[PDB]
């Protein structure tokens, strides 16, 4: 099956000075935003109908719960501690946790941690492991944390009896949307001059879903291996864009297309050619 | 801490045809800490209606953003992503630019 394998939820706690914090946070399956986090009120936002999978609102409810009980008490302790953590403000703290399911249909859990933009801890077999970034710091927390009653009970429970049928429930509810095929468009440009007597030709490729996509620069069947692949941007509404460029000489430019081909296309690439003198 | 500087790409959704409404993207990314202000910009001038994302980041914990509005490209009008950043002395802009 197409489109993501993955949910995960992520927390960016900002600490301005001892007594004024705030967090954001969020759900996503890979990265398809399914959940906002509203500060407002203290509960989720479900940005797709489907986004509560096949929880019930009971289920749903309680793990918001959860979720706005740690937010406050995350922000408590962190500010009561910070002194003995040597910790200077401003800083900023990020976590990311969620599950995955793999080819052979395990599903593996996971939970990051960072601070100051740099690793500083993992969940690894239910247990808190520092990263070496976070250093000695790291330890501190990692050998403070386990002692609080009930938070790695809690942990492990969301962590891999939770998220994994959480993940299961939502790939299928929201399946019309998460496997849809969305056809893209494609169109040529003349790119910024590399240097002297050169020439860069840019093929846009945007609108497409899912992500995996193939675009390559052709002299009739040959693969211009010189093709370079900009990184894959978002659109909104759950689409990409992407460019693909080449650099040639300014007399060797006649003779190129440009081929994409992609799941929507059902086998049908589609294929630009190159014209010279400003022939499009 | 090392802070990072945002990265700042700018595109449009469709080809620009002169005349034909289309959508505007300023993609920031690559940047910490997170706070940051980004603007769409019409001949210098703060564009009202832009819409947002919510705050997400990569696997090097770096932050990233879209920014996006309707517009409609002619000949003359220049349109551009504006970023400020602690990072930054001053706010970055990156004009979009078709070809
Ligand atoms: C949300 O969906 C989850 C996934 O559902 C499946 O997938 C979706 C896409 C649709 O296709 C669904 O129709 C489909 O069910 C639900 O979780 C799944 O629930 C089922 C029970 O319905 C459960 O199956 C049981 O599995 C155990 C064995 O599980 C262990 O071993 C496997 C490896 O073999 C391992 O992967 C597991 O992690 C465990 O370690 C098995 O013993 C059970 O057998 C008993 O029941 C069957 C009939 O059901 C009967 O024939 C037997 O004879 C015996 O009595 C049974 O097969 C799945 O394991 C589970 N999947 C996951 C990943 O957890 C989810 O259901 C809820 O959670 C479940 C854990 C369970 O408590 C259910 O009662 C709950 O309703 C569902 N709802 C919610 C709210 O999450
Ligand atoms: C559906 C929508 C749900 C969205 C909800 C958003 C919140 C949920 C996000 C879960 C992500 C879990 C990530 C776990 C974060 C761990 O982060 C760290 O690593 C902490 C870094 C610690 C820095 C040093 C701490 C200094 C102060 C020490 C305080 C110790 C307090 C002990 C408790
Ligand atoms: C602790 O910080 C708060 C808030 O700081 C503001 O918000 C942060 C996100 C960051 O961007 C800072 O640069 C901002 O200044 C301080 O609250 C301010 O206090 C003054 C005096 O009362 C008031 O005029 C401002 O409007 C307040 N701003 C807010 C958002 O409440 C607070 O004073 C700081 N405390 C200490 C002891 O430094
Ligand atoms: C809403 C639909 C989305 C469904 C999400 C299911 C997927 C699970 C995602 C895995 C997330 C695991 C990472 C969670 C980390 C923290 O939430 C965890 N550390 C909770 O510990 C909490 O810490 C608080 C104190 O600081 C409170 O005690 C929490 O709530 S309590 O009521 O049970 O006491 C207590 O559980
Ligand atoms: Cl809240
Ligand atoms: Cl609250
Ligand atoms: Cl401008």
């Amino acid at each position: 099956f197409q489109g993501p394998t993955s949910f995960h939820v992520i927390q960016t706690s900002s600490f301005t000075n001892s007594t004024w914090a705030q967090t954001q946070g969020s759900g996503w399956l890979d990265d398809l935003q399914i959940h906002g986090w509203d500060s407002d009120s203290g509960t989720a936002i479900f940005l797709k109908p489907w986004s509560k999978g096949n929880f019930s609102d009971k289920e749903v409810a309680e793990l918001e719960e959860i979720f706005r009980v740690y937010i406050f008490g995350f922000a408590r302790e962190v500010q009561d501690f910070a002194g003995d953590f040597q910790m200077k403000y401003p800083f900023e703290i990020q976590g990311i946790a969620g599950c995955e399911l793999h080819s052979g249909g395990a599903i593996v859990s996971f939970l990051r941690g960072a601070l100051g933009g740099l690793d500083f801890l993992s969940v690894k077999n239910a247990s808190c492991v520092p990263s070496p970034e976070g250093g000695s710091r790291a330890q501190k927390f990692c050998a403070l944390i386990i002692q609080y009653q009930g938070i790695m009970e809690t942990v492990r429970i969301l962590l891999y009896e939770t998220c994994p049928r959480y993940l299961l429930g939502v790939l299928n509810a929201g399946k019309a949307d998460l496997q849809r095929q969305v056809k893209p468009e494609a169109w040529l440009s003349s790119g910024p001059s590399p240097g002297p007597g050169r020439l860069q030709l840019v093929c846009h490729v945007s609108g497409f879903y899912p992500k995996p996509v193939w675009v390559m620069w052709m002299r009739g069947e040959q693969e211009q291996q010189g093709t370079q692949l900009g990184d894959i941007l978002p659109n909104a509404n759950w689409t990409w864009y992407l460019r693909a460029t080449l650099d040639v000489a300014d007399g060797e430019a006649a003779g190129l297309s440009c081929r994409v081909k992609h799941s929507s296309l059902e086998g049908q690439d589609i294929i630009l050619y190159w014209r010279g003198s400003g022939l499009n | 801490k090392i802070q990072r500087t945002p990265k700042i790409q700018v595109y449009s959704r469709h080809p620009a045809e002169n005349g034909k409404s289309n959508f505007l993207n300023c993609y920031v990314s690559g940047f910490h800490p997170s706070d940051i202000e980004v603007d769409l910009l019409k001949n210098g001038e703060r564009i009202e209606k832009v819409e947002h994302s919510d705050l997400s980041f990569s696997k090097d914990w770096s932050f990233y953003l879209l920014y996006y509005t309707e517009f409609t490209p002619t000949e003359k009008d220049e349109y551009a992503c504006r970023v400020n950043h602690v990072t930054l002395s001053q706010p970055k802009i990156v004009k979009w630019d078709r070809d």
